[PDB]
């Protein structure tokens, strides 16, 4: 899986997921890559997110939907990344599973070009491209 | 602070590099991301994405891919076998279909129709660590 | 396509939605129907919702995650069908199509029991029943 | 205001009478819209869904399904062949697997493996349509 997301001079935004999914996986398995709303959403009046992790989780919560959505509702794409990974943590718990086990992360980005990214577990990076330069963060 | 790209993991610091040679020339954000993901896609040596991915369980390669620009326009392609390039293929769902997202075989189909070329997407490395597996 | 969403007398949701696709579709076509933002949604601490119309439009929009958002956001399932109807239309304008080819509809269910639907177009209804009884409405 | 079901078009009259049976014996409302949805599955006379549909360009019938429950559990199938009741295969692979959504081939395999038989859900009516729609 990789996602990315961009801003282009003109200020239009576009994303692309691809993926070879979970390894030695059920053959016919689909995780959240191709799916609009759970692997990437982008809207161009709001921003765009990808997301990364257990394709299982992101597609049972619509993931990137939800980031964009809460940018849509105010908040930043970091406070987006963040509040979106915290609903998500509420959800595994109230399913009786163990946080250990799930790893989701989103990147998001808005039209500003502001961005910002968060992930259940730690450990996860994404590279950022802008007029600084090219840089490897950490959310 | 524009234009700016933003990719996952590790190999997106060189997935990006590529994106910018779109975008510091005042690119289209949907002709970077595409090109962006595709050095991924092509690395056989980039074990999660495309060309040297990890199979399923019967040892079968299946990839999936969606692209979204800026003014809705969807394209989308899962559980498909043999493409190198699964992003292009998704880019041609949402260009040259009416349809918006195809799987399985019907999604190779349409992408030999587009003139995308059949592969083996399974490196020796691979068939190797899948038969590991097996055994384990 | 068929979509159904209930609330049982524990007072929990749950829905469901299956379909042939579009009629002579290319071969391997997906609409709405399997994907979780689009076709259905169901959060127990809000409420749920199922799309009708054309798989593509709901899919772009993933429609019956906006719904549930919607309703989270505190209107009734009425006005979260009907707002989320009125941001597909501005998309479609947007998109230079014209609305008169474009068809998607929700109905709505809240974690109290009240209901509601909205589509673009004319000519749809859904049927309700409570234990008043089972009746055909219109949108 | 509860039990109560709510279902899109005017068949889901006579389904939501079938998930009623559930609901008003205080039965859980994953298996009251189970229940609703297959009475249309399982009806020939309902073009849009299940048995009866209307295949795709090459005259194959693949049926598409998702069922979600109380507490984020999620089932899904997608273009399945030969399966009468994709419901019930996508809330086989929501409790039985460790997937979410099996798609193609794949899916068909997997509901073989829980004892769904192979049927042909084309009826002679679609054929015919079809063929009809062939040559126009």
């Amino acid at each position: 899986c990789i996602g990315m997301i961009a801003l282009d001079a003109q200020g239009n935004l576009s994303g692309a997921c691809t993926t070879s999914g979970m390894a030695y996986k059920m053959h016919g398995r689909v995780g959240d890559s191709p799916i609009i709303g759970a692997g990437l959403f982008v809207d161009n009046e709001i921003g765009a997110a990808t997301a990364t992790g257990h394709g299982e989780e992101v597609i049972r919560t619509v993931g990137t939907h939800l980031v964009v959505e809460l940018m849509n509702q105010g908040r930043t794409p970091q406070q987006a990344c963040k509040e979106a990974v915290e609903r998500i943590v509420k959800i595994v718990n109230r399913r009786g599973k163990n946080l250990k086990d799930i790893q989701v992360g989103f990147i998001a980005l808005n039209k500003k070009g502001e961005y910002g990214a968060y992930c259940i577990q730690d450990g996860f990076n994404f590279a950022v491209h802008d007029q600084k330069g090219n840089r490897l963060e950490t959310p | 602070n524009k234009p700016i790209v933003l990719s996952t993991w590790n190999f997106g610091l060189h997935a990006n590099v590529e994106a910018w040679k779109v975008l510091s020339k005042g690119g289209k954000a949907l002709d970077a991301v595409e090109k962006g993901v595709r050095l991924v896609e092509d690395d056989p040596t980039e074990r999660s994405v495309g060309y040297g991915g990890r199979p399923d369980r019967d040892g079968r390669v299946t990839l999936d891919a969606c692209i979204m620009d800026e003014n809705y326009n969807i394209g989308s392609v899962a559980c498909m076998e043999h493409i190198k390039n699964p992003i292009s293929v998704a880019r041609a769902v949402m260009e040259k279909t009416p349809h918006v997202m195809l799987v399985g075989d019907g999604a190779l189909e349409f992408a030999l129709s587009q003139g995308f070329k059949k592969e083996n997407l399974l490196t020796a490395e691979s068939e190797k660590e899948w038969k590991e597996w097996l055994k384990t």
